[PDB]
RNA sequence: UAGCCUUUAUAAAUAAUAAUUAUUAUAUAAUAUAUUAUAUAAAGAAUGGUACAGCAAUUAAUAUAUAUUAGGGAACUAGUUUUUUAAUAAUAUUAAAUCUCGAAAUAUUUAAUUAUAUAUAAUAAAGAGUCAGAUUAUGUGCGAUAAGGUAAAUAAUCUAAAGGGAAACAGCCCAGAUUAAGAUAUAAAGUUCCUAAUAAAUAAUAAGUGAAAUAAAUAUUAAAAU
RNA sequence: AAUAUUUAAAAUCAAAUAUAUAUAUAUUUGUUAAUAGAUAAUAUACGGAUCUUAAUAAUAAGAAUUAUUUAAUUCCUUGGAAUAUUAUAUUUUAAAAUAUAAAUACUGAAUAUCUAAAUAUUAUUAUUAUA
RNA sequence: AUAAUUGAGGUCCCGCAUGAAUGACGUAAUGAUACAACAACUGUCUCCCCUUUAAGCUAAGUGAAAUUGAAAUCGUAGUGA
RNA sequence: CAAUCUCUAAUUGGUAGUUUUGAUGGUCAUUAUCAGCAAAAGUAUCUGAAUAAGUCCAUAAAUAAAUAUAUAAAAUU
RNA sequence: AUAUAUUUUAGUAAUAGAUAAAAAUAUGUACAGUAAAAUUGUAAGGAAAACAAUAAUAACUUUCUC
RNA sequence: GAAAGAAUUAAAUUAAUAUAAUGGUAUAACUGUGCGAUAAUUGUAACACAAACGAGUGAAACAAGUACGUAAGUAUGGCAUAAUGAACAAAUAACACUGAUUGUAAAGGUUAUUGAUAACGAAUAAAAGUUACGCUAGGGAAGGGUAAUAUAGCGAAAGAGUAGAUAUUGUAAGCUAUGUUUGCCACCUUCGACUCAACAUUUCCUCUUGGUUGUAAAAGCUAAGAAGGGUUUGACUGUUCGUCAAUUAAAAUGUUACGUGAGUUGGGUUAAAUACGAUGUGAAUCAGUAUGGUUCCUAUCUGCUGAAGGAAA
RNA sequence: AAAGAAUUGCUAGUAAUACGUAAAUUAGUAUGUUACGGUGAAUAUUCUAACUGUUUCGCACUAAUCACUCAUCACGCGUUGAA
RNA sequence: GGCUACGUAGCUCAGUUGGUAGAGCACAUCACUCAUAAUGAUGGGGUCACAGGUUCGAAUCCCGUCGUAGCCACCA
């Protein structure tokens, strides 16, 4: 509903930033979550704006309505206010109007996701497609077999990575607060402390 | 066209002397805006918080049990105190004075009330 | 005026610069469950909150044949069910210059030790010039993730630096001309000829692709792996 | 053969290094190409020539492109050893045997060394005449 | 009006932003004023040709000038304050 | 009266000497807070601010609260 | 029971607690305590007036008692 | 087993803080309450932080006095970071320091206090415009870069096309090229006509060819090759352009310092004169209108057009 | 708390009357209607509005002054000038 | 920083040299009239500008501030 249009109460203009190269390996919002096939990008991280995002919504619904039970889940929200000064104006003198919503994409994340009930994939396969020749980035079609993007060239599968309880591990080798803490509890302090 | 161009500088708020560094009285050792850090051992605290030192020492960061969730800085007294010092063992105290070896420096000690 | 430069000196002078030690844990050995030594591991005294990472709280976004709160319809005889409309909850998933509960490296930075003394800091007495900067790389603000653009941050060079390379070249890659000499090591860059110097190995290309300034979505044809 | 994906060393396998060690653990490395798309005004414009090899047939050429490498090739631990190569000499019948060598690729600065000369400072001398 | 007119004259009045001695309005005459039309005329033009004289050119005599870092002073492309 | 001299006042582009900031098409100039600011500190531009500041708050809730009531004392009665 | 005199009371006014998030003295010092939101209710009361209620007692001290 | 106390643990700083925002604050810096109303006091302040100077900030300690607290102790205003202004000249007090011959005085000094210079390190007590009649010193304290726009193309194809997305058409969004427009940057300080044109091809005509239920024919439409040759004359306007008239096989689009002013012109743009409308108190002014109106050059080199001499043939 | 501009009735058995009485309409209700007596006054014509009959003069009115009637302006359709 | 003199009703304005709550004014109702107004009469609201004293007695004097502006001072 709000997703290409959020509804931020003090509403203000935004500094440019960059569009976040994840070198640390987040596979976050690169998972298919809600449906069965998706839409993700495939190449560089990039910027798309709102208008693109609901054309390409748009392109994949004609696909979707048809279907029983069919659902389009829009995976990322346009949360970036865009401002801009115009082509005519001289440089400096302040900054410019706003003028769009802007949504910034990692190179591995996911855009869309569908699931009908008599959806076949080869037509959620043409569908996506459509819809990323209205996107600026380069896309790819994504099962839930199919494995997480990473890099531009590099794949993972979620399952693989390690589970861990980390109380545990700061409790094998603790912080310096936390000693503290535990020392306090400890009663020639807690005693003695005279509160 | 309005623009906001105005701004304050920054106020020079690090820690002005570090762990193990040697210290003299009323220096100051930390300046901020609140108690980030408490005034632990030998150290006093002042309006705008900025912790100076009481003595003649050497500038300790620690912890101390008693208060957690507080950071604290202190003046060892020497190189060779851990200056979350023991509890129940005495204070290390600097008696810091001198005798008038003088004698008419010592006189007039004595006749000054 | 300070910053940066110069001259002449001063010491109960190393205070300077660089690194190490400093911590935590494990194993072994020796003393009294602790201490010391040895070895190994760990981005390893103190200060920090950027990257990254994250969705906690704040601010935002999505979904539920889930629950509650009311509303609009609807079927039988005000009660009731369903298809729901919003809010709230629950569960799952997401992001931000002014969110950071996790969190680097670089950094700031302390003592002693070692190494730099044909070397540094500090102080004293005196002379300046300069206050139009430029480019390259990285991280940003503005611009349109435009400018040989603009604004500052860090480093280098140019400025004021000749020499080799980059065809030619202020700012790139090497390297700092006291004067020669030209045997030996070479730097970056090169070794068919122009032009100082080359031979091999294994693959791929057939397009002169390309051969020191890489042009995109997409299409076609192959090639591997499943 | 057919259909449909992916173009990957994360997992997986293979290979290598480091800790107890014929195994385990930890780390490091290995996963497409071509063409089209393609484009303006003095004149082709990799700096220019020119560069994709070919048996018969050469004491002889066969990328001068792209990618991964080496300094003849293969094991052992920069070094040695073996292997064939190449060149040469000797002996025997243009070939065979023996042995010697080459294997340090090279070019390259106003860099460094060497080789000499100058000035300045530091530290030692020698000669000649605040010695 | 012209084959055809952003010009000219006539007329209309959302006068962006006329107006009465910073005078208002309509005429006769005048004007090397400005714009437009008709007639006549023509080398203005279609489309230039021929001719004449003074230069230009050559020989003799006299004899400038601005300019000038030094010049042994080509094209193209590239580079580059 | 008026004229002249001396003093005093009004008026003056008549006339003379001067000036017309730095930044911009009325708005910004000093101070504080956050971001920009890249985990010390500092850090700019006609950068972004739900930006904020030229202050505000005081002489006041008092007085009384142990020898007391008739009579007699004054070792506390 | 009633008359006069002399007194006494009635000026009727909130805090009764070291008060603790209604409003009021905004700097000192001493002593002490904990807010808010949301939720469930309740006369007018309704989304929005007020009041109530809404985390855990292991160990310790004293008291009574099987 | 029960009651009471002491409390501890968890949570919380989301409330509250005189006031912005940030940091801090329950050990509370927040809140209540007693006393008080004092420390919102007086002389010396080292040493630090910050820092060009001027200033700014924290502050141990020594001495005098005060308030609260049993005491320990705490208080030199406010939880902190804003809440501001130099000198000079005046003014008011206190100080007992100087007292221009001596004594008084005046006047100056010391100490405390007063009002503003917001262009906020404040030039004076006190200062606005105009020039196209202008003047001097200097500085530059279309080309180049960019490609948002513009022009062109490509991919995908919603949708028109009597039916069928792809004969022809092709929304909004996607990927490029160009340097032809309007911008932006600031390294770098004249429009039109005439004359002669050279080059490009993204082709308007002519030649070849593919597609065209939308090629029967003929006219077309669209696409590929193709730059050999060709591609206008008039009325209006300074105009390029545009409107129209009459033609043409066609009347293509650019580049060349938007080719060409040491080749011509000078209508536009443009200074001095003048008027009009508007603006201004005015001098004068205008992304206004109108009439008038100033540059010249014998060619040294390059280059090109022709013509000779010398030369090695 | 005897009532503002204004406005109603009444010259005699009338008005006035905090003087009463009756009937018609009803099953029933009079502050109304129609009738009866009782007691009983005050005032008085010259000026002006109206409205009836009289008259003078006037009259463009005759559905008779709510009469008739004049011009611009506005709406349509002709005609003829100027240019 | 000091010194003035003014601020009645919804509108306009009296009143002022003390023993007052008064005017027309525009506004809503009836009134004579083919109908409508002009004209006649219904009534309307003032803390006599916030707010204190002296005379049993002040809207008027002595004023504590509010509003909007003058004036002086200071103007270094
Ligand atoms: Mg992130
Ligand atoms: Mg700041
Ligand atoms: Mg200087
Ligand atoms: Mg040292
Ligand atoms: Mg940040
Ligand atoms: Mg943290
Ligand atoms: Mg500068
Ligand atoms: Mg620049
Ligand atoms: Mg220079
Ligand atoms: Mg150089
Ligand atoms: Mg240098
Ligand atoms: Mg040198
Ligand atoms: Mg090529
Ligand atoms: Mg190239
Ligand atoms: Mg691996
Ligand atoms: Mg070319
Ligand atoms: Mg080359
Ligand atoms: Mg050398
Ligand atoms: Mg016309
Ligand atoms: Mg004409
Ligand atoms: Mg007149
Ligand atoms: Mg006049
Ligand atoms: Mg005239
Ligand atoms: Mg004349
Ligand atoms: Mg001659
Ligand atoms: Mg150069
Ligand atoms: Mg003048
Ligand atoms: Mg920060
Ligand atoms: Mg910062
Ligand atoms: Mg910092
Ligand atoms: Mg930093
Ligand atoms: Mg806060
Ligand atoms: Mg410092
Ligand atoms: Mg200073
Ligand atoms: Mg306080
Ligand atoms: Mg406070
Ligand atoms: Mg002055
Ligand atoms: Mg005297
Ligand atoms: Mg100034
Ligand atoms: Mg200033
Ligand atoms: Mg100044
Ligand atoms: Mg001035
Ligand atoms: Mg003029
Ligand atoms: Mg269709
Ligand atoms: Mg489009
Ligand atoms: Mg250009
Ligand atoms: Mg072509
Ligand atoms: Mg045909
Ligand atoms: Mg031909
Ligand atoms: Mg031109
Ligand atoms: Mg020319
Ligand atoms: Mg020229
Ligand atoms: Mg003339
Ligand atoms: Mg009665
Ligand atoms: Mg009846
Ligand atoms: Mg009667
Ligand atoms: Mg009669």
């Amino acid at each position: 509903k709000h997703e290409y249009a959020p509804r931020f109460k003090i509403v203000q203009k935004k500094q440019k930033g960059r569009v976040p190269v994840r070198t640390g390996g987040s596979i976050k919002g690169s998972t298919l979550q809600f449906g069965k096939y998706g839409l993700r990008l495939k190449s560089e991280g990039i910027r798309i704006s709102a208008q693109q995002l609901k054309e390409a919504d748009n392109a994949i619904m004609r696909y979707v309505r048809p279907l029983n039970n069919g659902h389009l889940w829009r995976r990322l929200c346009t949360n970036v206010a865009v401002c801009i000064k115009g082509n005519e104006t001289r440089m400096g003198k302040g900054k410019g109007g706003f003028d769009h919503w802007m949504v910034r994409v990692p190179t591995g994340k996911i855009l869309f996701e569908i699931n009908g009930d008599d959806l076949h994939e080869k037509v959620a396969r043409e569908a996506f497609r459509k819809a990323g020749t209205k996107l600026p980035g380069v896309y790819e079609f994504v099962s839930l077999d199919s494995l997480v993007r990473v890099g531009l060239h590099s794949f993972k599968n979620p399952k693989d990575d390690p589970v861990k309880n980390f109380y545990d591990e700061n409790a094998k080798k603790p912080s310096k607060k936390y000693l503290n803490i535990l020392k306090s509890q400890e009663p020639q302090y807690k005693l003695f402390r005279g509160r | 066209s309005r623009t906001s161009m105005k701004d304050s500088a920054g106020r020079r708020l690090g820690p002005k002397k570090y762990e193990g560094q040697d210290v003299s009285t009323g220096e100051i050792i930390m300046r901020q805006r609140g108690t980030k850090f408490y005034p632990g051992e030998n150290v006093g605290i002042g309006k705008d918080h900025s912790i100076f030192a009481l003595e003649p020492g050497v500038v300790r960061y620690y912890l101390d049990p008693f208060h957690p969730k507080r950071k604290f800085i202190g003046v060892a007294l020497r190189r060779d105190l851990k200056l979350p010092s023991p509890h129940f063992e005495p204070t290390v105290r600097r008696f810091g004075r001198f005798e008038l070896t003088n004698k008419r420096a010592a006189y007039k000690e004595e006749n000054s009330i």
